DNA sequence: CGGGTTTTTGTCTGGCTTCACACTTGATTTGCATCACTGTGTAAGACAGGCCAGATC
DNA sequence: GATCTGGCCTGTCTTACACAGTGATACAGCCCTTAACAAAAACCCG
DNA sequence: CGGGTTTTTGTTAAGGGCTGTATCACTGTGTAAGACAGGCCAGATC
DNA sequence: GATCTGGCCTGTCTTACACAGTGATGCAAATCAAGTGTGAAGCCAGACAAAAACCCG
C-alpha cells in the first residue's frame, strides 16, 4: 500500500478470445503475415483516439 | 465491429448508390488514416544516442526473432514471432494521447506553451494464451499455445515550480482497452530457451531508454518526456519463473519476502519486504560461484530458493480476489474443524472430517440454499 | 454483411452521435420491416376449400414433425426440423 | 440415407404440394384480385437422391438408366436407340406387381421383370442431368481409348496389368512433355 | 340547359441572384481487376470382408 | 545384508465453475397541451 | 453596491408516442484445483 | 462326400482438388486544384387580363 496505493482488482478469456476472433475474421494465410495483420489490428483495437471518438455518444 | 475489406467495400458503394451522396470513405483514405495513426510515421530524437539502438524512424511491425538464425544447422525453432519497436510504440502511444494530456492540462490550471520534463508511468505485463488453434481437419492435433508482451501508461505528471500535478490519471488501467501490445509469439509459456531469446531485445532497449530524454513535437512546440517502467502485471508463477525461483515447491514460498513456509507459520506478522533484483543477482552468483564449499541443502537455504539467473527486473504485487480465496479457504477449514469439537478428540479420521463435511453442505443448503462445492472460487 | 444485434446498434449510435441527424434506423423499425417480408403476413384466399389443410393465414415458422410422436414408449429420434408452409412461402414470394 | 424421418417429414409437404396441384390462388397484390395457378416440376434431385426417393435401387442394380428399363449389357449394345418408359404411375404399378406378385414366379424373374423396383415411391421426380457428369464420362472414355490405342490391343488379345500401367506412365511423360499437363486420378471439369 | 364563382394562368418592364462551359494540365482518388497463400467440403477411387460357385482326394 | 513397504514429493489430468455472446422481451427515460406562479441572468440609473 | 426593467428556464398535473438500455433463457467455452499415478526414498524384517 | 480356392459385391475409409476467403497491389479513368470571363438560366417589385370545372336559377 505505502509503495502503490492501490492493490488493484485486475483478473481471462479476454486475451484468447478476442485473439481468436482477429485471427479467424481478418486475417491471411501461410502464418507469416497472419500474425502481422493481427497485430496491426489489435494495435488499432486499444488506440485512446478511436475509442474516444466511439463513445462520444454519452455527453 | 470486426469488419472484412470485401463486405466493407460492399456496404460503402451500396449506401453511396442509395442516398446518391458519398457519406462514408472508401478504402484508400481508410488506409491513409490506418498507416498514419501505427506507429514509426511522425519523427522524434532523444538526447542520449540510445546505444544498440538504431535512429531510424519509419519502420514498424518487424520480426520477433531479431535475426535469429533458424538454418539447418542451428537450434530447431518455428514460432513466428512479430514485434513493435519499444520507443516507437511508446511515442505512438503518447502521439495518440497528446489531445487527452492537453485537455487535462488546459484543465489543470496550465497554459499551452509548456515544457517538461514531462513523467511517464509505464507498467508492463505479459500472459499467455492457451489454445488458439481452430483444428478442424481431424479434431485436436497440437496444444498450441501463444503469448503476447504489452505495455501500459496510467500516470503523467508535469513538475512545475515547487510541487508537481498529474496531468493524466488513467480511470481504469486494469482494462482490455488499453493494453498497448508489444510482440505477439506462438510459444509456450514453458519454453524458456524461446521466451528468453525473443524477450531480450526488449528487455535491452528498455534498459537503454531508461536513462534517456525523449524530445517530441506536438503541437508545434518541442516537448521533453522521461519514463519511469514498472513490471508489475505478471501472475505469481511467471514472476517466480521468471525471477530466478524454484517451482511451486520446496519451502520456499514467498516472493516479496525470504521467509519459508514454517517460519511464515509459526510467525504470521514478522515479515517485510526484502527481495530485489540485485539480491537475487548476488545470490545466484554466490550459487554459481560456491565460495564456501558446503553441501547441497547447506547452500541451497544459504541462497533462499533461488537457483536459476533473472532477466526481467519486476515489482511484485497482490490480487484482491487471491487474497480473499486464500481467507475464505482457511475460514472454511476452521468452521469445518470447529464444528466436530475437535478440542476434545485427541485423533482425526477421514471419515469423521468426510461426515462432518457433509453434515455442513447440508444444513448450508437447507439454510442458506445455496449450492457447496470443493472447487473454490470467488 | 453479417450483422448482428448488438454490433449494428453500436454503429448506429455511433454514426448518429457522429454526424447528429439520424441516418439509419434503430432496432424495431428493423423489426418491423423484417416482419412484414416473412411468410404469413398478407392475406390470400383459395377457390377450392383446399381440404386438410387450415384456412389461418398468420403463421410463420412452425414444426416440421408437424405433431410428432416423441413419447418414451414410440420410435425414437433425435432430429429438429423447422419449417414455413408451403402456401404461405408461396404468397410471401409472390409478394 | 435415413428413410424414414426423411419420409416422416417430407409427407406434410408431399399432400400440401398435391393438394395444391389443382387449385386457385386468389391475392390482392396490386390492387385488384389476381388469380394464380401452379406447376411443380421436382428437377432439382441428384442421381444419389432420385435413386431413393423413387424406389429403385441405390448403385448395386443392373438398371442404370433413370427414363429406360435398359439393363448394364444391353445398354454396352445398343447405344442411341432407346426412349424414356419411367414414370410415377408404373413405378407404383410395377411396386404393387412385385409385393402382391400375382404369378408366383421365383425371385430372379420377378426382379428382372419389375426392372429393380423394390420401394414404393412417393414423390413424383422428373430427372434431368448436366453438362459436366456428361464432359467427365467422355473424358474418362477417351483416355481410356488413348490408351487402348497406344498399345497396340488390336494386335495383343490378352496383356498384362503392368503393361497396361507402363502405356499410362509413357502416355501421361508424354503428354507432360508435348501438351505440358499434369495428369491425376481424381478426375474432375 | 345556360350563367355565375372560384381556381388556376399568364402577362411586359425593369430588376435581383445563380449555376455552367471554357479551356487550362497534371495531380488525386476512385474503381475494378489481379496478386500471395492456404483450409476444407466433396466426389473419384481403390479395398478387403463377405458371399459365392467350381474343383480334387 | 538383501528385500518389502509406508510416507513425502511431483508432473500431469480431468473437471465444475465463472463467464461470453444472441435474438426477443421488458422496463425506463424524453415531448404534449394551460398556466399562474417559482426561480436564473445582463444591463442601467440612483 | 443595489433595486428596476427586461430576457430566459422550472413546475406539475397524463395517457400517449418514441427511443435507449437492461435482462432472460439459452447454450458454448476458457481455466486453475486438487486428485492421483508414479518416483524416490528410509525403516522394518527374514 | 468333405472342404479348398479364385472371382465379384458392396459398405468402407482415403485422398486429391477446385473454390472461397483474408489481406495488399496496380493501372485505366473520372474529377478537381485555382485563373478569370461571360452567358444562359432561376426568381421578384410595378398593375392588368385568359382556360377549366361545379353549383344555382
Ligand atoms: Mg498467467
Ligand atoms: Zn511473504
Ligand atoms: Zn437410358
Amino acid at each position: 500500500i505505502e509503495r502503490d496505493g492501490s492493490i488493484g482488482a485486475w483478473a481471462n478469456q479476454s486475451g484468447n478470445k478476442l485473439f481468436r476472433r482477429f485471427r479467424k475474421m481478418n486475417a491471411r494465410q501461410s502464418k507469416c503475415y497472419e500474425m502481422e495483420d493481427v497485430l496491426k489490428h489489435h494495435w488499432l483495437y486499444t488506440s485512446k483516439y478511436l475509442q474516444k471518438f466511439m463513445n462520444a455518444h454519452n455527453a | 465491429t470486426f469488419l472484412s475489406c470485401s463486405q466493407y467495400h460492399k456496404m460503402y458503394r451500396t449506401v453511396k448508390a442509395i442516398t446518391g451522396r458519398q457519406i462514408f470513405q472508401p478504402l484508400h483514405a481508410l488506409r491513409n488514416a490506418e498507416k498514419v495513426l501505427l506507429p514509426g510515421y511522425h519523427p522524434f530524437e532523444w538526447q542520449p544516442p540510445l546505444k544498440n539502438v538504431s535512429s531510424r524512424t519509419d519502420v514498424g511491425i518487424i520480426d520477433g526473432l531479431s535475426g535469429l538464425a533458424s538454418s539447418v544447422d542451428e537450434y530447431p525453432v518455428d514460432t513466428i514471432a512479430k514485434r513493435f519497436r519499444y520507443d516507437s510504440a511508446l511515442v505512438s502511444a503518447l502521439m495518440d494521447m497528446e489531445e487527452d494530456i492537453l485537455e487535462g492540462m488546459r484543465s489543470q490550471d496550465l497554459d499551452d506553451y509548456l515544457n517538461g520534463p514531462f513523467t511517464v508511468v509505464v507498467k508492463e505485463s505479459c500472459d499467455g494464451m492457451g489454445d488458439v488453434s481452430e483444428k478442424h481437419g481431424s479434431g485436436p492435433a497440437v496444444p498450441e499455445k501463444a503469448v503476447r508482451f504489452s505495455f501500459t501508461v496510467m500516470r503523467i505528471t508535469i513538475e512545475h515550480g515547487s510541487q508537481n500535478v498529474k496531468v493524466f490519471e488513467e480511470p481504469k488501467p486494469n482494462s482490455e482497452l488499453c493494453c498497448k501490445p508489444l510482440c505477439l509469439m506462438l510459444a509456450d509459456e514453458s519454453d524458456h530457451e524461446t521466451l528468453t531469446a525473443i524477450l531480450s531485445p526488449l528487455i535491452a532497449e528498455r534498459e537503454a531508454m531508461k536513462s534517456s530524454e525523449l524530445t517530441l513535437e506536438m503541437g508545434g512546440i518541442p516537448r521533453t518526456f522521461k519514463f519511469i517502467f514498472r513490471g508489475t502485471g505478471y501472475d505469481e508463477k511467471l514472476v517466480r519463473e521468471v525471477e530466478g525461483l524454484e517451482a511451486s515447491g520446496s519451502v520456499y514460498i514467498c516472493t516479496l519476502c525470504d521467509t519459508t513456509r514454517l517460519e511464515a507459520s509459526q510467525n504470521l506478522v514478522f515479515h517485510s519486504i526484502t527481495r530485489s533484483h540485485a539480491e537475487n543477482l548476488q545470490r545466484y552468483e554466490v550459487w554459481r560461484s560456491n565460495p564456501y564449499h558446503e553441501s547441497v541443502e547447506e547452500l541451497r537455504d544459504r541462497v533462499k530458493g533461488v537457483s536459476a539467473k533473472p532477466f526481467i527486473e519486476t515489482v511484485p504485487s497482490i490480487d484482491a480476489l487471491h487474497c480473499d480465496i486464500g481467507n475464505a479457504a482457511e475460514f472454511y477449514k476452521i468452521f469445518q474443524l470447529e464444528i466436530g469439537e475437535v478440542y476434545k478428540h485427541p485423533n482425526a479420521s477421514k471419515e469423521e472430517r468426510k461426515r462432518w463435511q457433509a453434515t455442513l453442505d447440508k444444513h448450508l443448503r437447507k439454510r442458506m440454499n445455496l449450492k457447496p462445492i470443493m472447487r473454490m472460487n470467488g
